[PDB]
Order: structure tokens, then sequence, then C-alpha cells
């Protein structure tokens, strides 16, 4: 649900959206995940293994 | 995520893209507000291969009718 339940109702979202959205807030554009979502979907699930 | 018009991708400026199941709209992220996908609130960037989850669609000149 992103960020929607710490305010009110939890509210679904697709999670490639939650985090352009994540990237929106510091200032990158929605395109480089929706462009680059298997380096980072590898970057994060290498970095948490 | 993304609207692809005529072999391109188109993002959202500020805003959702959703849908009644008949039409698409984009809108706001807290609010449904709805308003037609126009080439003044979407920007374009890609070439509609790499993004996952892009629908076709259709957007809105508001030039090209004048
Ligand atoms: C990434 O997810 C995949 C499945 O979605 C995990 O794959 C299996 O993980 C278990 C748990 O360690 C292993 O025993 C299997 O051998 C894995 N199968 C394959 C085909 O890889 C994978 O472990 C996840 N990544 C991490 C770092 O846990
Ligand atoms: C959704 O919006 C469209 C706008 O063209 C409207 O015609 C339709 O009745 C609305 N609802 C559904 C379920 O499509
Ligand atoms: C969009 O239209 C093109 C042109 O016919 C087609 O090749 C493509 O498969 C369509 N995309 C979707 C998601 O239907």
């Amino acid at each position: 649900s992103g960020w929607t339940f710490g305010a009110g109702p939890a509210l679904q979202i697709p999670f490639p959206m939650q985090m352009a959205y994540r990237f929106n807030g510091i200032g990158v554009t929605q395109n480089v995940l929706y462009e680059n979502q298997k380096l980072i979907a590898n970057q994060f699930n290498s970095a948490i293994g | 995520p993304a609207i692809c018009h005529d072999g391109k991708a188109h993002f959202p400026r500020e805003g959702v893209f959703v849908s009644n199941g008949t039409h698409w709209f984009v809108t706001q992220r807290n609010f449904y507000e709805p308003q037609i996908i126009t080439t003044d609130n979407t920007f374009v960037s890609g070439n509609c291969d790499v993004v996952i989850g892009i629908v076709n669609n259709t957007v809105y000149d508001p030039l090209q009718p004048e």
C-alpha cells in the first residue's frame, strides 16, 4: 500500500508504481524506473541477499 | 504505468493512470479527479518497448483539430 496506510485507510498500489513514486520523491522522474525496472530489481535483490 | 499512443511511451506528469474499464483517465494521487489524457498532462520518455504493463490507449492532441 505504499505510505497510504500511514495516513488513513490502506490503499492498494502495484509495487512498481510505488517505487516509481519513491523515485519521483527524490527528484528523478518515473521513466527511470519504468525503463530500468529489471536493473533496479536485480540490484535490490542482490543488496537484500 | 504508461500509455503507448503511437509506438511511444507516455508517463503521467503528476498523478496516476486509472480506468473505468472502458476509458483511461489521468488523475491525482489522493482524489479521483479524472482528466482527459492530453499531451500537456503527460511527458514523452522511451520507445514503447521497455516499459512493462504499458497499455496502448490514445491521447488527445490539443492542436491537431485546429
Ligand atoms: C529470490 O526469489 C527466489 C524465488 O522467488 C528464491 O529462489 C529459491 O530460494 C530458496 C530459498 O533459499 C532456495 O532454496 C531455492 O534454491 C531458490 N530457487 C531458485 C531457483 O533460485 C531466491 O532464494 C530469492 N533470493 C534470495 C537471495 O533469497
Ligand atoms: C467511466 O468513464 C466513462 C467516460 O467516458 C463513462 O462513459 C463511463 O460510464 C464510466 N463508467 C464505466 C463503468 O465505464
Ligand atoms: C498496440 O497497437 C499495436 C499496433 O497494432 C500492436 O502491435 C500492439 O500489440 C498493441 N499493444 C497492445 C498492448 O495491445
